[PDB]
């Protein structure tokens, strides 16, 4: 829909003033009048899927950078791997070692060659929110829950903490590799943090 | 019930007058100043709440400030990183307003 | 100053200093003033309401 | 962990702490408070962060060198001879653990036929009303009525519990209050030196954390342990606390919670945990004007808040006569402590047939006959009716 | 052999699953019908994923899959789990789209040792254990089935199904043959529901001298969520070591960790009953007499807690004028006078009530701060007792000793019905629609009749004209009232060892009336009479001005109409009458009337008579009549003759002069009413006198 909503914005907008010729990228929000669900009614059946949830905004951190499209440089030859893209949210992203470059007769690069070249990148807006459950559905004698929000792009510094809101997104989880446990707890066994 | 005169006097309040800087540098103040002192039970309370929810703006309080919020500002440092924080008050909070 | 206002003893019912006072633009004093016909149309006109 | 005792101090230090490990059948005993005596070995553990310089070490004997390119520097020269820091403390493993002085059914059958031969002989004499007074304090002279109390309190009551969720005390509390010399703290040694599980305590040196109870993380598991504090250890016990007045309030709240709830409630280090303090208190107060006003009320004359004065059980007061006779019959047992250091002593019974008796005598839990019902309520309203304004103020209010 | 080495090969487990699903297709209970025929149809009827097995029969039926349980339980619970599997299949065929597994629970079992008893000879067992919850992590989604994209090309690798011991770490690529790494496929990956559980032993069942200890337990798929913190809970699980972590190996002794894992927790004609109580014509003593039945006296106190719990209802004409309906009761009271047991009943009868103390250290505090909690660790916002009482009861204790804070709180609160927090850098406005009820004591230790309300308590004029309603309790020795309230404390001392109104209602009756008369009673007041409440109030002014103390205001007439609208709401009348009214008008005049001092409090009763006598007893009056003239001849006798007498007799003739200046000309009904004989009085007609 982002690339659709891109292609007809070039559509409409194609005498556009001399020098501005990039086409910039769109995002795409989302609105319905359906009814509201409890946030205690996140279970392990709605995980990618979208989901609408009220709440109370209690901490919100500042504004930083995430990168969108990367590109890497290699310490022998110095080519170079260009425009590659990035997985949206909370997902990481692990360098090639070999560098794939045909030598026959030149020796060859050395082992993890590779240096990520940070100003020849792609950046976007990131905050990260606390939410917390309504006072008015908090159950009798029961602590309330949390939940930890991604905002993205233009939907940063909508929302400050103490406003009520009602939010639409995807239930997911972190994605940083398959990490061994910390602390001097290790009870839990392929637990991987959630959030929206 | 009564308190026509009294009813006038809160819609100028809620209109409010109109702030003059000066070439000096020197300012006047353009906001309006209104006491009420009468016995118990003479509906005081309730043209304050009805100010409050009348004005675009308003903030109601006590004296010694609110439940979890006080009548004027402070200031203080953090210690484990260095940044001046500023608590809002009850009169910082309200700008224009009642 | 005392609970209740005490008309004879005029000044020394506001605990206020002149100070403060002056800050004020209308200062308004109320009174639970008796009028036994009042006292009729008040309450008929909260149970109106 | 285990402790170094009061009598084996010497001049000026600290008592020695050790480490104790039970394993299999013997790790049951041992609980925390225990005046005990261990027998096993003392053994030798290495540990880690005791060198902050470099001490002795181990090695291989191989007589290796390096070769250009792998040559024995530091960490891989360290890495290849297999060099071991020699660190160690002292740790002693227990494989007996006894007391030092040693279910009512269960009571009577540890003592032998001797022991419950004493205890009957104890049991049918109304002189141990008597004797027993005159056994725990023998050189205090007078204030029968502050021994019949501490007595009265130390044997306690029954507890119960209703049938809407509601429990009712079974223990007793009990406040001395009195003018200088009056023999005040004696009472409170005594109490201390008799009972086995008691804590004494002054009321500035002792902190919120001291009693109550602290929470610290364990050394191996992930779990958690607590520490216990002075309520905690005299539990189902007596605690002693000396110049109640110098309490801070707000450890005063803390004591008015555990009189009132019996009960701590702990929410710190992630762990919430509710523990039993069913503790009786004695406690020993200094007028305001560091002398009794014969002519204020009891409120008046302390310094301590209304709840915590309304949960007291009893209360006594002790005033000092000028000049009468018992000047004289005081001084004559003093001197007669100091001329005879021993001697001067005849207790009807030891101190450890008392305890076994207490022990005992603890567990029944009388009923309430029914004559007693009327005669209880006829004895409060005669009480109740002696508030009247046909007499003289008193102290109290019923 | 081991019991779980017979159990993992092939021929015994396909021989118990037989075994089992015939277990299953042929167990009927002792009158013959099929018990898995109907559990599974229940079961079906509502689409659930889990089964109940006990023990008992398991063992009756087949003694060796008994035997072999406990030692060996998670393989012979997976056969268990495919054997009710296939049976429940076979009889639906469409849960292969709804459901694709059923686990199966053990329900009873001999009962196991307690925590303390849990040692190395327990280690991968089945046992059972009781204890209480203390703290909770929610649900989490754990893994099953997972699919991993390969990162070097994008191939998906099959499931791989998730063990509880270990992580899943895949071999290599099938297609590139590469080492890794690998992630995972969030989209297509199935999960499962996790929580953790600690549980501490129950504070009652430790022995003195030790200390209780606690576990951690594990719960998944349908138990998740079953359980409150605070609660009581017996668990049936597994005590496991095989978990990687277990092992201490950084420093210290080689000492393991252990861990529970538990699959099995143990803790329309009601309309019609409420409206035939309603057609009772004297349901409203009914409900006044069910209130505290644990206390004596003070009927007055439970007649105004009838209507604080009842209610009244909210009014605001557009969004401009707010009216409340909440009735806030105070209490002021002489040292054992029992002003906590009423919260404390009160707190048990309301559906959602908070209590709280203003002394210190209370469970919940009375102001809203934000915070990390101790237990949780998490960033929580964490609001007063006020906010959490929304539409119910807020209850406070000590209300002298509070703090500045608490007062001010209170007083936002209770005049604003809101609370504004501005607390690192949040800032709300919270709703505070709850009911206040307070208990406090006087400043000097006893009442002082002499003084006023204001004058004897510690709070101040603002915060008391808030509470509608205010209550004395005042100690004053009566012989036969302490005698009755002795025989009442004696009694109940007793029966607790470990070896006016008709009929109250029963306590669940009573909730249930509650919530029906709240949700759907709503009296109008479309018939008033304006001109009776005019000239009452006017006449109430005139003679408190003529005193010269304490006028009244407009204010009462508000809390009276309000009473009036919870009687209307007591009875379900859909209208107002004048029975509600007048009722509303004595209470207001009585609480009124209560603050005063001694000689307007006495002009004012004598003046107002006609209003305050509205249903009550003639009895009652001649009865307080005897009780001052007795306690008028006891105290000259304790006066002059300095100590009492054995006999108290008093003439008629003065009894009959006052009831005739208050109008009353027979007594005879009164001689043998059953108060006479309760407070002991006879009358002797020889002398024409009354003996007590
Ligand atoms: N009418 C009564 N019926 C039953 N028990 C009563 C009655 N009056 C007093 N009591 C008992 O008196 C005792 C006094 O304790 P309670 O907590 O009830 O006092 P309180 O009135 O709250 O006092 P305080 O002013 O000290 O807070 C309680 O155990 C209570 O059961
Ligand atoms: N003239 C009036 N018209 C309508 N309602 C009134 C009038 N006077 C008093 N009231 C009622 O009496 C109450 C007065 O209480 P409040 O205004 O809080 O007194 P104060 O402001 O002096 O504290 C209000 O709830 C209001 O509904
Ligand atoms: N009635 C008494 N009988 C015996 N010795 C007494 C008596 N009164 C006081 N003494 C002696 O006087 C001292 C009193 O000091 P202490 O009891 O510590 O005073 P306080 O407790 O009031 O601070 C004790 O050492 C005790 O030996
Ligand atoms: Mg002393
Ligand atoms: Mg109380
Ligand atoms: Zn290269
Ligand atoms: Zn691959």
């Amino acid at each position: 829909l982002e690339e659709a909503a891109k292609e007809v914005a070039d559509e409409v907008t194609r005498p556009r003033p001399s020098g501005e010729e990039v086409l910039q990228d769109i995002q795409v929000m989302l609105k319905s009048d359906a009814s509201p669900s409890s946030i205690r009614s996140l279970k392990s059946d709605m995980m990618s899927h979208l989901v609408k949830i009220p709440g109370i905004i209690i901490a919100a951190s500042a504004v930083r950078a995430k990168a969108t499209r990367i590109s890497i440089q290699c310490r022998s030859c110095r080519n170079t791997l260009t425009n590659i893209a990035m997985r949206p949210g909370l997902e990481g992203y692990a360098l090639p070692r070999k560098c794939n470059t045909d030598q026959a007769g030149r020796p060859k690069c050395p082992l993890d060659p590779y240096f990520i070249m940070p100003d020849k990148c792609k950046c976007v807006d990131f905050q990260t929110l606390k939410l917390q459950e309504l006072p008015d559905a908090v159950p009798h004698g029961e602590m309330p829950r949390h939940m930890q929000l991604y905002c993205d792009r233009y939907l940063c510094d909508k929302v400050v903490p103490g406003n009520r809101v009602t939010i639409m997104g995807i239930y997911s989880i972190k994605k940083f590799g398959l990490t061994t446990s910390r602390g001097r707890d290790r009870v839990g066994v392929g637990i991987r943090s959630s959030y929206i | 019930f009564g308190g026509t005169d009294m009813k006038k006097a809160i819609a100028c309040l809620l209109f409010g007058g109109s702030r003059k800087r000066l070439p000096d540098g020197l300012t006047r103040r353009g906001d309006i100043n209104l006491l009420m002192l009468g016995d118990p039970g003479t509906a005081k309370s309730q043209l304050l709440k009805f100010v409050e929810k009348c004005s675009p703006i308003g903030v109601y309080t006590s004296g010694k400030g609110s439940s979890a919020a006080g009548l004027t500002a402070s200031v203080m440092r953090d210690p484990s990183s260095r940044n001046f924080i500023m608590e809002g008050g009850a009169m910082v909070l309200a700008d224009g307003g009642v | 100053v005392f609970g209740r206002w005490d008309e004879t003893k005029g000044e020394d019912n506001i605990d206020f200093m002149p100070t403060i006072l002056s800050r004020f633009d209308m200062i308004f004093i109320v009174k639970d003033e008796h009028n036994e016909e009042r006292d009729v149309m008040l309450a008929k006109h909260v149970i109106t309401l | 962990r285990i402790q170094e005792t009061q009598a084996e101090l010497p001049r000026g230090s600290i008592p020695r702490s050790l480490e104790v490990i039970l394993r299999a059948e013997a790790v049951e005993s041992a609980q925390a408070g225990d005046k005990c005596d261990f027998t096993g070995t003392l053994i030798v553990v290495p540990d880690v962060s005791k060198l902050s310089t470099p001490g002795a070490r181990a090695e291989t004997n191989s007589r290796v060198s390096g070769v250009d390119g792998y040559e024995t520097e530091g960490i891989r020269g360290l890495r290849a001879l297999g060099v071991r820091d020699l660190s160690y403390r002292l740790v002693f493993l227990a494989c007996c653990v006894a007391p030092t002085n040693p279910t009512a059914e269960s009571i009577k059958n540890q003592m032998t036929v001797k022991e419950w031969e004493k205890v009957f002989e104890m049991s049918q004499d109304k002189n141990l009303y008597h004797n027993l007074c005159t056994s725990l304090f023998p050189t205090i002279h007078g204030n029968d009525e502050v021994k019949r109390g501490v007595l009265l309190m130390l044997f306690g009551g029954v507890p119960k519990t209703t049938g809407e969720g509601t429990s009712l005390r079974g223990d007793i509390n009990v406040c001395i209050v009195g003018d200088p010399s009056t023999a005040k703290s004696q009472f409170l040694k005594h109490v201390e030196e008799f009972s086995p599980r008691a804590v004494y305590t002054s009321g500035k040196a002792s902190s919120a954390a001291g009693l109550t109870a602290a929470v610290v993380r364990d050394e191996e598991s992930h779990e958690f342990v607590i520490e216990a504090g002075a309520l905690m250890l005299a539990d189902n016990g007596v605690c002693c606390i000396d110049e109640f007045d110098k309490m801070d309030v707000r450890d005063q709240v803390a004591i008015h919670e555990a009189m009132e709830q019996q009960t701590i409630s702990i929410t710190k280090a992630g762990v919430k945990a509710t523990l039993n303090a069913r503790t009786s208190i004695l406690a020993a107060a200094n007028p305001i004007s560091g002398h009794y006003d014969r002519s204020k009320s009891l409120k008046q004359n302390i310094n301590l808040s209304a709840p915590i004065m309304s949960r007291f059980d009893l209360f006594f007061i002790l005033v000092d006569e000028c000049n009468e006779v018992t000047d004289y019959a005081i001084a004559r047992r003093i001197v007669d402590l100091h001329s005879r250091i021993e001697e001067s002593i005849d207790r009807v019974y030891s101190l450890d047939d008392i305890r076994r008796y207490l022990l005992f005598a603890r567990q029944f839990k009388p009923k309430i006959s029914k004559e007693s019902e009327d005669f209880i309520v006829e004895q409060y309203k005669h009480l109740r009716q002696r508030d009247g304004s046909g007499v003289t103020k008193s102290s109290w209010r019923i | 052999h081991s019991v779980r080495e017979w159990v993992s090969m092939a021929g015994p487990r396909l021989e118990i699953h037989h075994r089992f699903k015939n277990f299953l297709r042929t167990h009927v209970d002792s009158h013959g019908h099929n018990v898995f025929k109907e559990r599974i149809s229940d079961m079906c009827k509502e689409n659930r994923e889990s089964l109940v097995v006990n023990y008992e029969d398991l063992a009756a039926r087949e003694h060796v899959l008994a035997y072999f349980l406990p030692e060996a339980p998670a393989e012979l619970l997976q056969i268990f789990d495919e054997a009710a599997l296939e049976v429940v299949l076979a009889m639906y065929p469409k849960y292969d789209r709804i459901t694709n597994h059923i686990h199966v629970r053990i329900s009873h079992l001999p009962l196991v040792e307690e925590l303390r008893s849990l040692r190395q000879l327990h280690l991968n067992q089945l046992i059972r254990t009781s204890g209480v919850v203390t703290s909770c992590t929610g649900v989490l989604p754990q893994l099953s089935m997972v699919k991993y994209n390969c990162n070097k090309c994008n191939f998906v690798l099959g499931p791989f199904c998730q063990s509880q011991n270990q992580e899943v770490k895949p071999g290599s690529c099938p297609e590139c043959q590469s080492a890794g790494p690998f992630e995972v496929n969030m989209e297509e990956t199935i999960y499962q529901n996790y929580q953790r559980i600690r549980i501490q032993e129950s504070p009652g069942k430790v022995a003195a001298g030790r200390l209780p200890r606690s576990k951690d337990a594990i719960l998944l798929a349908d138990l998740v969520d079953s359980c409150k913190p605070g609660d009581e809970i017996e668990l049936t699980g597994i005590y496991h070591n095989n978990y990687d972590g277990s092992l201490n190996t950084a420093n210290g002794f080689p000492v393991f960790a252990t861990v529970i894992l538990a699959n099995h927790v143990a803790k329309d004609e009601d309309v019609k009953m409420i409206t035939s109580l309603s057609k009772d014509q004297q349901i409203g003593e009914k409900i006044f007499a069910s209130i505290a039945p644990s206390i004596y006296g003070h009927e007055d106190i439970k007649r105004g807690l009838a209507l604080a719990l009842f209610g009244g209802e909210p009014k605001n004409p557009g969004g401009k004028h707010k009216v409340r309906g909440d009735i806030n009761v105070l209490l002021c009271g002489d040292p054992g006078t029992a002003k906590s047991q009423f919260l404390k009943y009160i707190e048990k009868v309301s559906s959602r009530a908070i209590f709280t103390t203003g002394q210190g250290a209370s469970a919940v505090g009375l102001t809203a701060y934000v915070q990390r909690h101790p237990v949780s660790r998490e960033w929580t916002l964490e609001a007063g007792a006020l906010v959490l009482a929304d539409r119910g009861v807020c209850l406070i204790d000590e209300f002298d000793k509070m703090n500045d804070q608490d007062r001010t709180s209170i007083h936002e609160a209770m005049e604003q019905q809101s609370i504004s927090i501005s607390k690192a850098g949040i800032v709300t406005s919270l709703q505070a629609r709850c009911t206040v009820i307070a208990a406090a004591n006087p400043i000097g230790g006893r009442y002082d009749p002499s003084l006023t309300f204001s004058e004897n308590v510690d709070l101040t004029e603002p915060i008391i004209s808030r509470f509608d309603i205010l209550c004395v309790v005042r100690d004053t020795v009566d012989p036969v009232q302490d005698e009755m309230l002795a025989r009442f404390v004696v009694g109940s001392h007793v029966r607790h060892h470990p070896s006016y109104g008709v009929e109250p209602l029963p306590q669940e009756v009573l909730k249930k009336y509650i919530i029906y008369a709240k949700e759907r009673v709503h009296p109008k007041l479309n018939q008033m009479d304006q001109d009776k409440v005019a000239k009452m109030y006017s006449d109430l002014r005139k003679e408190s001005m003529a005193t010269g103390s304490i006028p009244i205001t407009v204010r009462h007439i508000e809390s009276m109409i309000r009473m009036a609208e919870a009687h209307a709401r007591i009875h379900l009348r859909d209208y107002v009458i004048e029975d509600d009214v007048n009722m509303a008008i004595r209470v207001m005049l009585e609480s009124f009337i209560d603050t005063q001092k001694f000689s307007v409090m006495r002009s004012m009763r004598k003046t107002f008579a006609r209003y305050l006598s509205f249903r009550r007893d003639n009895n009652e009056l001649l009865l307080f009549i005897l009780k001052q003239l007795v306690a008028e001849q006891v105290t000259y006798q304790r006066n002059r003759f300095g100590a009492q007498q054995d006999t108290i007799e008093v003439p008629e003739k003065d009894l009959v002069d006052k009831a005739r200046q208050i109008n009353i000309h027979n007594l005879s009904a009164f001689y043998d009413s059953e108060l006479f004989r309760m407070n002991k009085f006879s009358h002797d007609l020889k002398r024409k006198m009354i003996l007590q």
